[PDB]
Parts: C-alpha cells; sequence; structure tokens
DNA sequence: AGGGTTCACCGAAAGTTCACT
DNA sequence: AGTGAACTTTCGGTGAACCCT
C-alpha cells in the first residue's frame, strides 16, 4: 500500500525517486523533457492533492522538486 | 465553491479565467464581441475614464483599453 | 523495479443563447 | 442593438494501461 509523496493518490513505487502517482510521473516527464515553465493564479501556496493537483501546474511542479523528484532521471524522448 | 480573484477590468466578481485574465461574464463577452465584431469605439471624455462594475457600460473605449491593460489576448477569440 | 510510450476522456476555457433594458 | 447570466461545445493535457530491460 504506496502513497503518491505529491497528491496522496495510491502509488505504483518509485518514478524519478519518489514514491508518487502515475499522473505526477506523466506530469513531471511532460515538464522536464518540454522545459515548461508555469505561473501560479494565486500566492503559490495552492493544496496538491488527488482532487485539486490538475488547478495549478505551478505548486504540481514545485511539489516534485520539494518531495524530491530528479528532473536528471526524466530521458530525452526515445524516436 | 472555487474563488478566484476580482474581475482583473472592472473588479467584479469572477466567473473564471477569460483570454488568459481572471474575469467576469460581461468583460469576457465585451472582449469577445469588440474583437469577432472588429468594433471600433470612441472615448466622448478625455480616454481617463474608470472602470468599475457601475461604470464598465458607460465608455466602451476605456472599457476595451482596460481588457487590452489587463492582459486579455485578442489571439484567443477564434475567427474563421 | 522503474525507465519508456499510448490515446480515451474530461474539464477549463472557448463559443452560444436569449431575456432584459 | 448591447449586455451578461447561464448555458453548450471544443480540444489538448491528463493518466490508466501498456511496453522495455
Ligand atoms: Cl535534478
Ligand atoms: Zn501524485
Ligand atoms: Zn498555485
Ligand atoms: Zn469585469
Ligand atoms: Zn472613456
Amino acid at each position: 500500500k504506496h502513497i503518491c509523496a505529491i497528491c496522496g493518490d495510491r502509488s505504483s513505487g518509485k518514478h524519478y525517486g519518489v514514491y508518487s502517482c502515475e499522473g505526477c510521473k506523466g506530469f513531471f516527464k511532460r515538464t522536464v523533457r518540454k522545459d515548461l515553465t508555469y505561473t501560479c493564479r494565486d500566492n503559490k501556496d495552492c493544496l496538491i492533492d488527488k482532487r485539486q493537483r490538475n488547478r495549478c501546474q505551478y505548486c504540481r511542479y514545485q511539489k516534485c522538486l520539494a518531495m524530491g523528484m530528479k528532473r536528471e532521471a526524466v530521458q530525452e524522448e526515445r524516436q | 465553491p472555487r474563488i478566484y480573484k476580482p474581475c482583473f477590468v472592472c473588479q467584479d466578481k469572477s466567473s473564471g479565467y477569460h483570454y488568459g485574465v481572471s474575469a467576469c461574464e460581461g468583460c469576457k463577452g465585451f472582449f469577445r464581441r469588440s474583437i469577432q465584431k472588429n468594433m471600433v469605439y470612441t472615448c466622448h471624455r478625455d480616454k481617463n475614464c474608470i472602470i468599475n462594475k457601475v461604470t464598465r457600460n458607460r465608455c466602451q473605449y476605456c472599457r476595451l483599453q482596460k481588457c487590452f491593460e489587463v492582459g486579455m489576448s485578442k489571439e484567443s477569440v477564434r475567427n474563421d
């Protein structure tokens, strides 16, 4: 019984060195490969949970880092 | 249940993010129209008119100026 | 165990509608 | 004839499910 360190949803295992869900793995993969920069609409303290995770992409990305997801663990696109 | 920053243009309650800014249903619609209808307004004052819920409909020129000013993206108003 | 891809789906943000002055 | 509250539609990010070693 594993839980995503970032949103609290059930975790598959460790992805980019962190116990995470399939959604936070995907978001981080997308963010790093595409070198995406986000802006928080509110005051950069958005609640990141199973429900509200897709609301602020800034706070979700800052939480991935805070929970320690390594950007170096993301490889370049295959072909 | 979800709370958004007041309409950037007139400062009334926001229905959400419309054309890049937190906007009220009035200012969303007004901006969509001035772009789709290619409206060109004129100020019947000195261009320094103030926009809030009670005055937003008094000067369409100064209301469109604020839409632009706060950052509404004309590019995101679909034209076929 | 943990890297990589995939594509139905859903909701944010777009358009649409229509009383009301 | 313009406005705006309340709808309906769109389409690209999301993520459950699938590769690979
Ligand atoms: Cl790193
Ligand atoms: Zn998660
Ligand atoms: Zn945020
Ligand atoms: Zn407004
Ligand atoms: Zn004016």
